[PDB]
């Protein structure tokens, strides 16, 4: 909910999401969702963003909607921060568990230490049940379960107004007298020393004796009680496993690509050379979170967002089967209403007007090749 | 009579209002003001925002120049007892500036972070940002500038000079609303994580210092009720 | 003797030395003693550690006993601060020739340009003789051998005492008057102009323009004599040679890792998988300068500390010769009092309980697998 605002070259060339899923799209209460996907760290990655040298998988929601269970780049769980390499694709898959109910946009997405989110596709999943049915179990090394949402409130509620109360009672005893303006006019016209004396001083070395007394005895007993405590666990942790993609037989070069301004449609001329051993077929361009589908070739049944997706949004001037070892240059068109609704258009006011994205090409027996094409976008006025 | 239920009214306005506001965003934070771009955020959030900026200007503009329309040309004439009721008018003002300065400094400032916090924010006029900058600031800046007007204008100790510690204490907090220039500059390009922290913050620090001026204001404030019916019974 | 005290995952996880070799145990004055091994650079690097881009081979030792005589990374010297690249392994080679009697632990450390120190394992050196017979000969390119004990010492000591005695000489002539009473109630009481009179700026222009000559004088008789100088040389060096390590034939996943706290030991669960064509058997952890061996496997030959070596401080639940393509999951205890003496155990106050290791395996014929393991390390209290 937070993109549509950002730059459009800097969605473009970040992150490109792909292969995602979501285990369910309606869930109650306490109910697990999972989010599944790859994600392929762009080598032209814009200079203005820090590279991922420190990364955080992260779920883009209003608040905690959903508590992340889990989190997994690669096969591993990924609680901290994670370095990511430039050019190199990752599997994801965050666990999530219901714990509001209601109609919420849910964001995968990466937050680069110096360069701000990323944030990928978002897809509506619909909560149903009460709040008060939320549960949050976790079992501790010390042989206790306790629930996350209200362990320690008591204690913590209990500490805050003992203290606040200490803090009150010596306002107050201070202010049962006369406070402002005798005070004042007391301290002005001759010395004072009279609306400070004994037992106020008692009072006040009372005050700080118990104070101090009273912290040592407390931390004191929170040693005794919980006697296992460990710091707070941090730290990015590098050695992320990426996936070993395999070297892509389809070869593509990017003769210009213009967009009209205004308009709802880019158009590029791509080369294409077919290498291997099998015919291709332009199937899909993705760009930044869009997916400009040639329904002639692939269609998608992954549920991706309605919105983000362009059934029959990718035009090819010539997409018949390109038979190996051949080299054919086409005119291919996006063109759809998501293109003007995520400002994809505005590419026109960046000051950086290059593009980047993925294309899908399939074969007959439906295995599918990914290229990245990136390029100048030339903005068309007349 | 003296202290009239001025000061009831003075509470409950800010009190009530900010309380609707809270409302407000509560139902029209999500659902209407997540997304910046959509039509219904222009609705209910773009509109506000230009509802209150009109409605903020026309009513400083009218408050001010009532109050300094109406000023006491001849102070010298005024009676001690006329001076203690207009000195307690400005200790009202002075509760509502405090009442206006609680609301916009604290309250709606550190729930702005948590806004920040949790979600990612589209603009510089997150549905929140106008509850703050755009209402939590003017008002108190309104209610800051009117109470300084009133000293000035009916009470002698205030009047024959500009008190610098009032200055301080009413432009101060002021300068917080064009410090968010600053915030927003140093939030898209300087600083793209969401730290409260940040030095793109300490331009509000260093004017929410100048609220300290209030004490010297307030040591005013009682030398001028002070004046003659301090008593007797104080240092008597 | 600077470890210990430092956090015991980031010993863990930093660099790890190995097949180091001492020439010598005992020494005599003007005697060399030579430090070989390898270390690897940790692949999961800690983020509050800065990458090795400028790190420097050092000796840890108390001052000067020793003088580093030279130390190559690879084969070539390197007397100046080098870059090293995260993953390499390197070898190394430090020269030390004895300056001062005692018994001395020498340590080989790399130092971080921007993490601090890295102290490898350290060595107790006896040295015998006296401090006078040392002598530390260098020839210049000029054709002059001095010795860098006492080599311009005389020089220094001269020119620092002319300058004190030309500053005291100075004081002590503004001294023989009265100093600070009567001078003081000179310059109160009406103008003072009567303490400072001819021949008083006489002197001082003397002294200003003596030291003006002698400063130049000075200055071109030290370039009459030694007419060729250099700039000192600094600068860090690219290019160090990694070790080729041939790919290891084992592969090992770390199924969970645990300590008892408080304990002396610690147990993981590994499964081993046996590439290649040879029947491999477990003989080694080395975790943080700590080698836990499995004596049934392997004996340690090269004079490893003993406070830092467990002969038999690696237990395997089934180390029988694992025969080439099969995979089993054994339990792995490494026990030992170092545990505890090198505070190992004080994981427990890290906030981040990862640790990370070598493993040493060796098969039949006796040529050895090095592999590296990281993972969590999970306290275990009842
Ligand atoms: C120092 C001088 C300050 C000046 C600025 C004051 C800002 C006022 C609010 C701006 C609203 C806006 O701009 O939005 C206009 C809103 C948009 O809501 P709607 O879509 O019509 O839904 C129906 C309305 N509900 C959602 C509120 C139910 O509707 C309105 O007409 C209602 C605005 C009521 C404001 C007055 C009540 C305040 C609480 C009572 C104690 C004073
Ligand atoms: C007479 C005295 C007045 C001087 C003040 C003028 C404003 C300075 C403008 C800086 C532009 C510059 O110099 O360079 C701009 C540099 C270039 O960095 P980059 O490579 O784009 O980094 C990329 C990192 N992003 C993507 C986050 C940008 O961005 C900066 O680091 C901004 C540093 C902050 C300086 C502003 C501090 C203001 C203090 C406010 C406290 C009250
Ligand atoms: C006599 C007093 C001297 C004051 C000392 C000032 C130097 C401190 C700045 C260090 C910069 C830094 O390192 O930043 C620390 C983290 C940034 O986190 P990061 O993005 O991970 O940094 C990674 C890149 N660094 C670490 C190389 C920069 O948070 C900060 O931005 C600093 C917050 C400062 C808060 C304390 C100041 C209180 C404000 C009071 C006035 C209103
Ligand atoms: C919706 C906005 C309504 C604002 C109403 C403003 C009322 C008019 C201001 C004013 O002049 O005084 C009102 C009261 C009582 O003081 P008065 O005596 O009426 O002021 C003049 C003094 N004089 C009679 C001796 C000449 O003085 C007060 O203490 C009133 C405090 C009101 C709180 C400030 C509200 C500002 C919100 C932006
Ligand atoms: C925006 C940031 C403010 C900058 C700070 C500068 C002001 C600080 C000093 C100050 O307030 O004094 C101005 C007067 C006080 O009386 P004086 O300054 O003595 O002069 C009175 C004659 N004058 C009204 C034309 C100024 O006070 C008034 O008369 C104000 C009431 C009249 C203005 C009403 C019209 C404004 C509508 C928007
Ligand atoms: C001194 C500052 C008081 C701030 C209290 C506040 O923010 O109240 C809003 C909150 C809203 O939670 P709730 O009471 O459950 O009502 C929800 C209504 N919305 C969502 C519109 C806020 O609770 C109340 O309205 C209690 C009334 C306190 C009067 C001083
Ligand atoms: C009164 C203390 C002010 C200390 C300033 C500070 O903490 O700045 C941190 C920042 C270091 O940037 P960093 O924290 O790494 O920011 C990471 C996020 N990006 C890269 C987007 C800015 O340094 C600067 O850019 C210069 C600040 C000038 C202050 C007058
Ligand atoms: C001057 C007060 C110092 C208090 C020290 C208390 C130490 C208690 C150790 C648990
Ligand atoms: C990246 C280093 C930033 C250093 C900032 C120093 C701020 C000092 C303020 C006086
Ligand atoms: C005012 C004194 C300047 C001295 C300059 C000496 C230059 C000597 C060149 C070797
Ligand atoms: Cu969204
Ligand atoms: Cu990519
Ligand atoms: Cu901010
Ligand atoms: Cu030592
Ligand atoms: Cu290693």
């Amino acid at each position: 909910h937070g993109e549509k605002s950002q730059a459009a070259f800097m969605r473009m060339r970040t992150i490109h999401w792909y292969d995602l899923s979501w285990s369910k799209e309606k869930v109650k209460i306490n109910e697990t969702v999972e989010i599944k996907g790859k994600f392929h760290v762009f080598e032209g990655w814009p200079e203005t963003v820090d590279e991922p040298d420190v990364a955080f998988l992260n779920v883009g929601m209003p608040g905690p909607v959903f508590i992340r269970k889990e989190s997994y780049i690669g096969g591993q769980l990924v609680p901290r921060s994670v370095r990511l390499e430039i050019g190199k694709t990752y599997d994801f898959r965050v666990v999530l568990k219901a714990r509001r109910p209601g109609d919420w946009h849910v964001h995968t997405m990466m937050n680069v230490q110096g360069g701000g989110p990323i944030i990928g596709p978002g897809k509506w999943i619909t909560v149903e049940g009460s709040m008060s049915e939320f549960r949050n179990p976790v079992t501790t090394l010390t042989g206790q379960t306790v629930d996350l949402e209200n362990y320690n409130e008591g204690n913590t509620y209990f500490w805050h107004a003992f203290w606040f109360a200490i803090g009150v009672a010596w306002i107050g005893y201070w202010s049962r007298r006369p406070i402002f303006i005798p005070r004042l006019l007391m301290v002005d016209a001759g010395r004072a020393d009279e609306l400070v004396s004994a037992t106020d001083r008692k009072v006040a070395m009372g005050f700080l004796a118990a104070t101090i007394l009273i912290v040592v005895m407390a931390m004191s007993s929170a040693n005794s009680k919980y006697p296992i405590t460990i710091p707070l666990q941090a730290g990015t942790m590098r050695g992320m496993k990426p996936l070993e993609l395999p070297a892509p037989t389809v070869s593509v070069k990017v003769e210009d690509a213009t967009y009209r301004v205004p308009g709802r449609a880019m158009r590029m001329k791509l080369t294409i050379t077919n290498h291997g051993n099998s015919p291709i077929r332009l199937g899909e361009f993705y760009t930044a979170s869009v997916r400009f589908l040639d329904s002639d070739v692939y269609k998608d049944t992954t549920g991706y967002p309605e919105d983000l997706l362009a059934e029959d949004g990718l035009s090819v001037s010539d997409n018949s089967p390109l038979a190996p070892g051949e080299t054919r240059t086409v005119d291919v068109t996006a063109s759809d209403a998501a293109w003007e609704v995520y400002r994809l258009s505005d590419i026109i006011y960046d000051p950086d007007s290059r593009f980047a994205g993925l294309l899908f090409f399939f074969d007959a027996t439906g295995n599918r090749q990914v290229v990245q094409i990136d390029a100048p976008l030339i903005p068309s006025f007349m | 009579l003296l202290d009239k239920k001025w000061l009831t009214f003075a509470l409950a306005i800010y009190t009530v209002f900010y309380l609707w506001v809270r409302w407000y965003e509560g139902v029209y934070g999500w659902s209407a003001g997540l997304d910046s771009f959509a039509p219904e955020f222009e609705t209910y959030w773009m509109n506000f925002l230009y509802t209150e900026i009109v409605l903020e200007i026309v009513t400083a503009s009218i408050l001010w120049g009532y109050l300094w329309k109406t000023r006491d040309r001849n102070l010298a004439a005024l009676t001690p007892r006329e001076e203690l009721r207009r000195n307690f008018t400005h200790l009202v003002w002075l509760v509502a500036y405090a009442w206006a300065i609680y609301w916009g400094a604290s309250y709606f400032t550190e729930q702005d972070g948590t806004w920040h916090q949790t979600i990612v924010r589209d603009t510089d006029f997150t549905p929140s940002h106008i509850i703050e900058f755009y209402l939590s600031y003017p008002i108190y800046i309104i209610t800051g500038f009117a109470a300084f007007i009133y000293a000035k204008t009916r009470l002698p100790f205030f009047a024959k000079g500009i008190s610098l510690p009032y200055l301080v204490l009413v432009v101060g907090p002021f300068m917080i609303l064009p410090n968010v220039g600053l915030n927003e500059w140093g939030h898209t390009f300087w600083f793209m994580e969401e730290l409260f922290v940040a030095p793109l913050h300490y331009g509000f620090v260093i004017f929410g210092w100048l609220a300290l001026a209030v004490m010297g204001t307030l040591t005013q404030t009682f030398y001028s009720f002070a004046q003659g019916g301090l008593g007797q019974s104080l240092c008597e």
